[PDB]
């Protein structure tokens, strides 16, 4: 395939041609690497340690064998013995993925270690295999089952551990003061202690004579006066010893149990200066050579140093724990805690018959990676509504977390896009809300270095000529060496063509230089952005901020019942679809033994075999439907790598987040007024934005203080009728249709007899009826919800099925729903342009084109310019060209405007699908082109001018629109906030036990919020009884709420409102405080707060007669 | 003078002084700190009471020590954490360390109620859930008249449900009021003339968070309407700061006939066209209304 | 049963005389509720003689489930036999 | 349409013709002849003015009826500087720290962003959605103390009779013949109740007092020549608590006098804090500045008392003395920064020039540039001036912005600023020496106080009800102190009534609307 075509390094990819001039030196990494890799050190697998001994470091380590290295010499007291770790080793897995998720288990396999015990009284040696727990495995996709539910660790942002100088300009005189700020690893941390304020200078003993000025404050005696400064200042407690207390001090300085040098850390330092002690002599040195400006710091064997302030958002200085590091930290936390259970059982025990298997208890290892998984911040429920959302997710790098920063604490200056994010962390994509730039995504070319700091590969340029070489440069790197951009002209032999080319400098600015000076050159346009903003067709001619929001809303996309791939793409698609996973690919090459839609079986030529399983209309965490299906026949051979079944949002292997439409820029009867979107019933008629959503339902049934619950299909009070869907044991059957209300799981709850009404029990003492008094508490479907059942699982306590404590029988019911778009849907297109469907017009009263052809979309002209996205009316001109075909005129030679044009877009078939990558994309001058020579249709009719525009006839009065209206094709997502969701009503409904307030939320059936601020907007309106009506019989009246329905049921007048059950709480929590608050009346007696219990016996006794 | 301030109120006010040394720690209402066991056999608690619970092994402690004769030491410990468990209870981390539960987590003590937004007298006393309320997507309504907006038919079901089922009984629809309720439940196709009939001439109140200015809510004639999103004049968006995106807003059902003659007359939409703050038109036309103009 | 005459609310310091004329009863107990049978304890945060019933016209012990027993105190028990809702008004107190 | 953007036919040359200037200052820094700040202030120079011509060019190559044109010039939507940005270029960019970056992005969205100039612009796109983000909840909060301050103010009578007001600039008169109209006519004269008649030199009375100063009243005043109208405010308004109808003129809403039972200080700070998103001390922090009473930054003092000034000149800092005319002893200045510049004003002797040495100051007279201080203004030139100066310098920011809110919303809450006195003297009284004690109180009880301008904040936590205050701010010590002093709260206020379940006393909830006997006539009845 020519160079044209995107993605030739993948077998069986659709032929997508591309407007990009540039040639590509280096292909994508794998996406998922940032996980997959740093797990794999973790484990000290096979492929990480190859890698390991290609790029790394000659002597490798993996995370395991690091923190048993770290704690191997275990030593008592005496020291006469000590037990020792080494060689980690993993069991099979105990149950595969999908087991695992069905379960609701743990996806894990056994760890064992080898522990050695000396004794150094006797000379024995025992080495013992000991078994250190189930250890949660990452999956192929880069992600962890526990608890049945798929996780996703992500990335956290930290500062690497250093010496950090700052200069702090004072309030007084506005004079210049240096603070120095030392972050560890693990310990406390020192400025120029833990905390202690006042620390002099002068206790802890022109450059010389502010130092010699500083030493003036206190004098200094020998090696006590300061030792027991420091001894006393550390801590209030009172003085046990001052030479004692001077040299547990000077545990914190040396001691690496206590203070734990970072190895990170110490390469930061290092890396600082020179290559302990001798670190902080040099750390005053650089202080008071700060004091007096300097570009050059020498020490007592420092030399080449130089002196600057240091930038705590710096990439050189801010680095990455990974999913690996993260586990390592929680491990070593368990392995200390288990450290101490050792020590303790090493001193009282028999040293006779004390074996490894003795001295180790796993329990708080397993409670930490227990806790870590569960509990942690960093371990996130994966975000799947297509596989973009995981991807990215996976990609995710995010600043927030233990160890990090608070959202409080976070400032403008963190969150700000920073010179040093080049290629590294992108910079358009990142949360609009208040996570903005405390959440990033990896670049699409970056990587994680085994300390920690995101690289990027660069081209090596010798002389001027610009290699094939590549390098993978540190920000610490980058800021030394001159980089050039992607684009610039270069010779067939790889010399530069231009005699200089544009550079970032080192400060982070920008500079022009002879090609001879210049070190690096970008390997790709797109090296800077990540994935999802990879994917925006444009990019360059839309705004940051709607781009943002085109990345963020890719990943709101919801799979629809048939994908389809967008004409206009930028190339990103496929390895973001093959890369994200829920596509599947073909492992080894060969033929399709056998085809169905459940599963693919292909025939290696090894004679072996391999059978893939199709995941069928499965539910995705967020409810989206996750369902793979074949996109291979019988006959057909397939090869490594190549994909064998779409996946959700998928379409031959691509990305496809939504459809291509023919829309109409133009005013419509103000129906898309104001960012509404008007439709045409033909998206609604042919199901284009059609999606299912598949609800899981679940009940159980338990032990209560009356006794247990019991599933059944009879439901006192319930007709025949309507029980006529569940099967014997009361459970809705497959394939039934339910709607609003109706039955899913029968259930009963033993009630009491004093629960009964008055009636009920004469019913019951008159027939004798049954002992067993119940109420009906079967599940039941939401309101707002229809579908079908698709499927059913049960549990019970009769068989192995483990439950919580109390739960006899737990059943889960599975509900499909065909969504048709609907008014309130909400759209969006990749360039951040968004809006709801207002209206969903009769495809006759669509504007169509003179062969009849109505439009599918109508976007308002207004909303176009000033969000400064331009692309989207730029990919509908490029839509409309792919849409009808082109042939550009050669007969006289190639025009000027198609020169750059590779051969392979000078002519394209109808409905072609094309790549205008970012940055690389399609000229504004080659797009004008296209327009001109597009293909007509059937009758010989060109429908698009030469601008762009059509002429359009008005559906409903039959008139044509006086003028053209650009006309075309975009690409339109539907996105995951939907009408059907949304709305919510109540006129009654369950309240709170505790405020007697209406319950919150759509779920709990609840009631509106009514806030400070509405009741600042009533009470300016001057409307006293709205307010009250509000906030009494609406909300905790509890006699008010109930005489009102009785009121309005009987057709009478809204009673007057009582007081409020929240002024008695208040009141009630005053006097919890032991305030003492009464309630005068006006002759200055206190009113008691209460309720006649007569009135509703009087009523109730009075009902009977 | 600052000590004569505090002196003098403890001179004037007839508070006895004693009263800041507690012998007796009162202990709130159970329904106020409910326990609620969860799916999966856990019960959850309210933070209050582990700290009552603190308070109370810490007493018997002590009194367990006052009984054994203990050194003055053990028992001296025991009062300095009594002292500190009862300062946790009512206002906690206000000295020391928080007292903290799993997780690491400072628990709300009884002071934590009363402040703050999320607090007891911001959300649950300003402001409260209430019932005879929705809310859904807003959709441009441009058919509409100035006093209008367009209800979605189960969403006015819903809200006016004791309207319907009253109108419903006083015709033959319904024989009583309870099978009534069935109807409307089940949506029998007799409702949506009875609610047609409701709803005429009873106003509506929508809100679109957040309320900068009363404007910010404002009382429509509703109408059924097609659909399940709420259609919004257009020339009251400007008020609303209501973009069609995807932005929601909720309904309120007036009941009294005060409630309903304020939506009426103070709250209406075509009652209110000027800015109540410059006096400018707001419903003034803007946007595409501009261009065709 | 009341509108609002309210002239005017008062705060000030709540003696120990005051906190034990509010209290139903002294909570002496740690314990909450019985995980077996899902029933408060007695003497403990949520115990019912002294905060009230859990269930309507329902003693602790058993001996008085019904309407016609309102008002009187079980002298097994101790619990008031009366509404459930007084659980939410009622405050105990501890002895320091 | 990608042809209904038009590009500028001289672009390339104009951007060109600036670049060569650009290479100069680039050679003039070569030279270590120019600053690096020096440097950059020159290329942002520069490029701003290339920008402006690529402006001007694209504004001359479009035809008026082009959409794009047309969108913006009809006022429907967007302004000329976005279609600067698509069609001719983007510009100069910020930095993440807010400066301008040496180099513009020449290029525009139409032929679209390099690598370089895209991540360039994500600096200054990323920083303005935070600070979008930031400042929604800055001013909610300013809102809500306006809230807080204000809320119990209502309007509880319709004319208290009054003869005091405010002095209003209805034009000012030029060399020529003609009027310059007034920029705040529309804030300050319009919607007002005439104080006192506005009489022409040459006849009758044009408009009488008590009215509601309309469009054809200020048409008719300025057609008759009349430069200043005296106008009744709240300001001045007579009632103790809230303020009359007839003082706070015509609802804006309405357009008629405003109704007895409205809450003007709910609306006011409703007013006040809706467009406070749109604020960028110069920004809203000089808003919270002045309704907080705080001693502003770059404090500027003024003259205590008339008489000659002593300028001392120094490097480091100015010193000002003060020898007055009265006999009185010399008023010594000191601690006036360098970096402060000298009042430019109008001098006794009427010339228009800076401060210099030697001259004649008046009393209360600015001496420096800057922000003055509301409290020594309260001291020296009296209560009515401050409230004056206060609501002035709010509309000051609030109109650099574009937002139009008239005087009366801001005269509610700076009316609350000044509500009570500090007792220096107890005398024969019993109030506490430095208590601040409300004007009405303290005029009733009646030794010594002197009028007090407070916070926004403080006023509000000194507020006669304490469950009001508890539900502010600062809940904990409101409870504290109202526990120990055994306060009752007398529960008539409209947060209060709310708290316990009652009618607010406003609107529909006051008495005189509440309780009302509605019976039908003898004539309808019979028919
Ligand atoms: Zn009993
Ligand atoms: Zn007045």
């Amino acid at each position: 395939r020519p160079q044209s075509s995107s993605n030739n390094s993948v077998p069986g990819a659709p032929n997508r041609v591309s407007f990009a001039k540039l040639r590509e030196p280096l292909e994508v990494p794998g996406l998922l690497d940032v996980q997959t890799d740093s797990f794999e050190w973790l484990i000290g697998s096979p492929r990480w340690r190859e890698s390991a001994a290609e790029r790394g470091d000659v002597n490798p380590v993996g995370g395991l064998e690091e923190v048993l290295y770290e704690l191997s010499p275990i030593e008592d007291f005496s020291g006469s013995m000590s037990l020792s770790f080494s060689d980690p080793r993993f069991d099979d897995v105990k149950a595969p993925v999908d087991e695992c998720k069905d379960k609701d288990m743990t996806y894990a396999a056994p760890l064992f270690v080898t522990a050695e015990f000396i004794n150094n009284n006797t000379g024995e040696i025992k080495s013992q295999t000991v078994f250190m727990g189930d250890f949660p495995m990452m999956t192929e996709k880069g992600t962890f089952i526990i608890n049945g539910t798929e996780r996703v660790v992500v990335s956290q942002l930290v500062r690497s551990p250093g010496v950090y100088f700052d200069e702090t300009i004072d309030k007084s005189t506005d004079k210049t003061l240096h603070s120095v700020k030392v972050i560890p690893s693990r310990g406390a941390w020192l400025e120029f202690i833990d905390r202690k304020r006042r620390q002099p200078v002068t206790v802890l003993l022109g450059f010389s004579e502010i130092m010699r000025s500083t030493l003036e404050k206190d004098n200094t005696v020998g090696t006590d006066e300061a030792l027991l400064d420091i001894y006393r200042k550390l801590r209030p407690g009172e003085p046990p010893t001052k030479e004692s207390a001077q040299t547990l001090l000077e545990n914190l300085f040396f001691k690496e149990k206590r203070y734990d040098l970072a190895r990170v850390g110490r390469y930061k330092v290092n890396k600082k200066l020179g290559l302990t002690e001798e670190d902080v002599v040099a750390t005053i040195e650089y202080l008071v050579r700060l004091h007096e400006g300097q570009t050059t710091m020498t020490v007592p064997g420092g030399v080449e140093v130089p002196v600057e302030t240091d930038d705590i958002d710096h990439f050189g200085n801010r680095r990455l724990r990974t999913v690996g590091e993260l586990i390592q930290n929680q491990i070593r936390v368990g392995m200390s805690r288990m450290e101490r259970v050792v020590r303790e059982r090493m001193t009282t025990q028999d040293v006779e018959a004390i074996t490894p298997q003795t001295l180790i208890n796993i329990r708080p290892v397993v409670a930490a990676i227990k806790e870590f998984f569960g509990t942690s911040q960093l371990s996130q429920f994966m975000d799947q509504n297509n596989p973009l959302s995981g991807l990215t997710h996976k990609r995710r790098l995010s600043a927030l977390g233990p160890g990090g920063l608070s959202r409080e604490r976070a400032g403008l200056e963190v969150r700000d896009v920073h010179p040093s994010h080049y290629g590294r962390m992108c910079p358009i994509e990142t949360p609009e809300g208040p996570n903005i730039g405390l959440i990033g995504s990896l670049s699409v070319y970056a990587r994680v270095n085994p300390f920690g700091f995101i690289e990027t590969p660069y081209r090596k340029v010798v002389d001027g000529v610009v290699s094939d070489e590549i390098v993978y440069l540190t920000a610490d790197e980058e800021d030394r060496h001159v980089v050039a951009q992607a684009n610039s002209p270069i010779d067939a032999d790889g010399r530069f063509v231009e005699p200089r080319v544009l550079v970032r400098r080192k400060a982070g600015e920008v500079e022009y230089v002879p090609s001879s000076e210049v070190d690096y050159m970008d390997v790709s346009p797109r090296q800077m952005v990540s994935v999802a903003t990879a994917m925006i067709p444009f990019l360059e001619h839309d705004d940051a901020n709607r781009a943002l929001m085109g990345a963020n809303m890719q990943r709101q996309a919801v799979p629809l019942v048939r994908s389809e791939a967008p004409l206009v793409g930028t190339g990103m698609e496929l390895r973001a679809a093959i890369d994200a996973g829920d596509v599947v690919v073909a492992e080894e090459s060969g033929v399709i033994e056998e085809v169905s839609a459940d599963y693919i079986t292909v025939m290696h030529d090894n004679g072996t075999r391999r059978t893939y399983r199709m995941r069928k209309f499965a539910r995705s965490n967020h409810g989206t439907c996750a369902n793979q299906c074949p996109i291979v026949d019988a006959g057909d051979r397939v090869e490594a790598g190549q994909v064998i079944a779409d996946g959700p949002c998928t379409d031959d292997g691509e990305m496809a987040l939504g459809k291509n439409l023919l829309v109409a820029i133009m005013p419509w009867e103000g129906h898309n007024y104001e960012d509404a979107i008007i439709l045409s019933n033909r998206l609604v008629e042919e199901d284009v934005l059609t999606s299912i959503h598949i609800e899981e339902h679940e009940i159980d049934a338990r032990d209560t203080k009356l006794g247990a619950e019991e599933i059944t299909r009879d439901i006192p009070n319930i007709s025949d009728e309507v029980l006529a869907d569940l099967d014997e044991r009361g459970i809705v059957r497959i394939g039934a249709e339910v709607r609003d209300g109706d039955i899913l799981v029968g259930k009963v709850t033993p009630k009491g007899e004093t629960e009964l009404t008055p009636e009920e029990r004469l019913l019951r003492a008159i027939f004798g009826e049954k002992a067993r008094e119940v109420r009906d508490t079967s599940l039941k479907v939401p309101h707002g919800e229809s579908g079908k059942v698709i499927g059913i699982r049960v549990f019970s306590r009769e068989d192995e099925d483990e439950l919580p404590a109390g739960v006899n029988e737990l059943v889960r019911v599975y509900v499909a729903q065909k969504r048709k778009i609907s008014d309130g849907d909400k759209l969006a297109g990749r360039h951040g342009n968004k809006g709801v469907i207002g209206k969903i017009l009769p495809v006759e009263d669509m504007p169509f084109l003179a062969d009849g052809t109505p439009v599918d979309i109508i976007l308002n002209t207004h909303g176009v310019p000033r969000r400064m996205n331009i692309g989207q009316i730029l990919e509908t001109h490029l839509g409309w060209c792919a849409h009808s075909g082109w042939k550009v005129d050669a007969a006289k030679g190639v025009p000027d405007w198609a020169a750059r044009l590779p051969d392979e877009l000078l002519e394209a078939q109808p409905n072609a699908i094309v790549s205008t990558p970012v940055f690389d994309g399609a000229q504004e001058a080659e797009l004008q082109g296209l327009l001109s020579c597009t293909l007509p249709n059937r009758d010989g009719d060109v429908l698009v001018d030469a601008d762009g525009k059509a002429m359009l006839f008005d559906g409903r009065s039959g008139e044509p629109f006086p003028y053209p209206v650009t006309v075309g094709y975009m690409y339109i997502m539907k996105l995951h906030h939907l009408v059907d969701d949304k709305i919510h009503a109540r006129s009654t409904g369950p309240y709170s036990m505790i405020t007697q307030q209406p319950l919150g939320g759509k779920a709990q059936f609840g009631g509106q919020r009514f806030g400070e601020m509405e009741c600042w907007a009533m009470q300016a309106y001057g409307a006293a009884y709205t307010l009250q009506e509000l906030l009494t019989i609406k909300s905790d009246d509890t006699v008010g709420r109930v005489k009102v329905y009785e009121a309005i049921v009987k057709g009478e007048n809204i009673p007057e409102p009582g007081i409020p059950e929240s002024f008695k709480v208040l009141l009630k929590e005053l006097q919890s405080l032991c305030l003492n608050v009464e309630v005068l009346s006006s002759d200055g007696a206190a009113i008691e707060l209460r309720e006649g219990e007569d009135e509703d016996l009087e009523r109730a006794a009075a009902n009977l007669g | 003078l600052k000590r004569l301030k505090v002196v003098a109120a403890f001179q004037q006010s007839g508070n006895s002084p004693m009263g800041m040394v507690l012998d007796a720690v009162p202990v709130i209402p159970p329904e106020l700190r409910p326990m609620v066991q969860l799916d999966g056999g856990r019960f959850a608690t309210s933070d209050l009471n582990d700290l009552y619970r603190r308070v109370i092994n810490r007493n018997n402690r002590l009194k367990r020590l006052i009984d054994l004769g203990a050194p003055e030491i053990i028992v001296n410990n025991e009062k300095r954490m009594l002292q500190e468990s009862v300062d946790a209870l009512f206002d906690n981390g206000r000295r020391g360390r928080p007292v903290t539960g799993p997780g690491n987590r400072p628990l709300k003590s009884l002071s934590d109620l009363l402040k703050g937004k999320q607090g007891r007298f911001r959300q649950n006393l300003l402001g409260k859930r209430v019932d005879y309320s929705g809310r859904s997507v807003i959709v441009v309504g441009p058919q509409l008249k100035l006093h209008q907006c367009g209800l979605p038919k189960l969403m006015a079901l819903e809200l006016f449900k004791p309207f319907v089922m009253k109108r419903l009984v006083d015709l033959n629809h319904a024989q009583n009021i309870k099978s009534a309720k069935r109807m409307v439940e089940r949506q029998r196709p007799q409702v949506w003339d009875v609610l047609e009939e409701v709803i005429a001439e009873h106003p509506v109140l929508l809100n679109r968070a957040p309320t900068l200015h009363r404007l910010g809510i404002q009382a429509f004639e509703p109408m059924l309407v097609e659909g399940k999103a709420i259609q919004l004049h257009p020339l009251v968006c400007e008020a609303f700061n209501a973009d069609f995106d995807g932005d929601q807003m909720a309904v309120h059902l007036p009941l009294s006939a005060e409630a309903q003659a304020e939506a009426r007359i103070l709250m209406l939409s075509s009652n209110n066209i000027l800015s109540p703050a410059s006096g400018r038109p707001l419903a003034m036309p803007r946007l595409d209304m501009v261009t065709g103009l | 049963l009341d509108v609002n005459f309210f002239d005017e609310l008062r705060i000030g310091l709540a003696t120990a005389e005051d906190i034990r004329q509010w209290s139903y009863g002294e909570v002496k107990k740690p314990e909450t509720i019985n995980y077996r049978t899902l029933k408060p304890e007695k003497d403990g945060l949520f115990c019912e003689k002294i905060f009230g019933p859990t269930r309507d016209w329902e003693c602790y012990c058993g001996k008085y489930k019904r309407v016609r027993f309102k008002g009187i105190i079980c002298e097994r028990c101790g619990v008031e036999v009366t509404r459930a809702k007084v659980r939410r008004e009622r405050m105990g107190h501890i002895e320091l | 349409s990608m042809a209904d953007v038009l590009v500028p036919p001289r672009k390339k040359e104009i951007l060109d013709h600036y670049e060569e200037r650009a290479d100069k200052v680039e050679k003039q820094f070569q030279r270590g002849a120019l600053n690096h700040d020096e440097r950059n202030e020159a290329l942002v120079e520069i490029w701003k003015e290339a920008t402006d011509e690529v402006g001007q060019a694209l504004r001359e190559h479009y035809p008026d009826d082009n959409p794009i044109i047309t969108i913006v010039d009809s006022g429907a939507t967007g302004n000329f500087t976005q279609t600067r940005t698509l069609a001719g270029m983007k510009g100069l960019v910020t930095n993440p720290k807010g400066e301008f970056i040496p180099r513009p992005v020449k290029s525009s969205f139409r032929e679209g962003l390099t690598v370089l100039e895209y991540f360039i612009n994500t600096h200054g796109a990323r920083k303005g959605l935070a600070d979008t983000a930031l400042r929604t909840a800055d001013s909610g909060y300013l809102t809500r103390r306006l809230v807080d301050v204000s809320q119990d103010v209502i309007v509880r009578e319709h004319d208290c009779q009054t003869e005091r007001g405010i002095v209003v600039e209805l034009a000012e008169r030029a060399p020529d013949g003609t009027l310059i109209r007034d920029p705040y006519i529309e804030t300050s004269a319009y919607a007002r109740t005439l104080g006192t008649d506005a009489v022409d030199e040459a006849g009758n009375v044009i408009v009488e007092r008590g009215q509601d100063l309309g469009d054809p009243e200020i048409d008719a005043l300025l057609a008759a020549g009349i430069t200043q109208v005296k106008v009744r405010s709240v300001l001045t308004c007579a009632t103790s608590t809230g303020v009359c109808a007839t003082c706070y003129g015509r609802s804006m809403a309405t357009g008629k006098l405003v109704d007895i039972g409205e809450a003007v200080g709910i609306v006011a700070a409703q007013s006040i804090g809706e467009p406070g998103t749109q604020l960028t001390t110069g920004g809203l922090p000089r808003v919270q500045e002045l309704f907080e009473a705080r001693v502003p930054r770059g404090k500027a003092p003024i003259a205590d008392v008339t008489g000659r000034v002593r300028l001392e000149d120094g490097e480091r800092f100015y010193k000002i003395t003060i020898v007055p005319d009265d006999g009185g002893e010399e008023v010594v200045y000191d601690k006036i920064s360098k970096r402060q510049r000298l009042r430019v004003f109008k001098h006794e002797d009427g010339s228009e020039r800076v401060l210099s040495d030697g001259d004649h100051v008046e009393v209360g007279q600015q001496l420096m540039e800057g922000s003055a201080d509301p409290h020594e203004v309260l001291r020296v030139q009296g209560p009515r001036e401050v409230q004056i100066h206060l609501v002035r310098e709010v509309q000051e920011v609030y109109r650099a912005q574009g937002v139009s809110i008239h005087d009366k919303h801001i005269e509610v809450i700076v009316r609350q600023m000044l509500r009570r006195v500090t007792i220096i003297d107890s005398g024969s009284t019993e109030f506490l020496p430095g208590s601040l004690i409300d004007r009405a109180e303290f005029e009733a009880e009646n030794a010594a106080g002197r009028p007090v301008l407070m916070g926004i904040t403080k006023a509000s936590l000194a507020t006669d009800s304490w469950l009001s205050a508890a539900s502010f701010q600062e809940t904990t010590r409101v409870l504290t102190d109202a526990a120990i002093n055994c306060r009752s709260d007398k529960l008539n206020g409209l947060k209060e009534n709310v708290i316990i379940g009652k009618l607010i006393p406003a609107g529909t909830g006051i008495n005189r609307y509440r309780n009302i006997a509605v019976q039908p006539t003898e004539e309808a009845r019979a028919a």
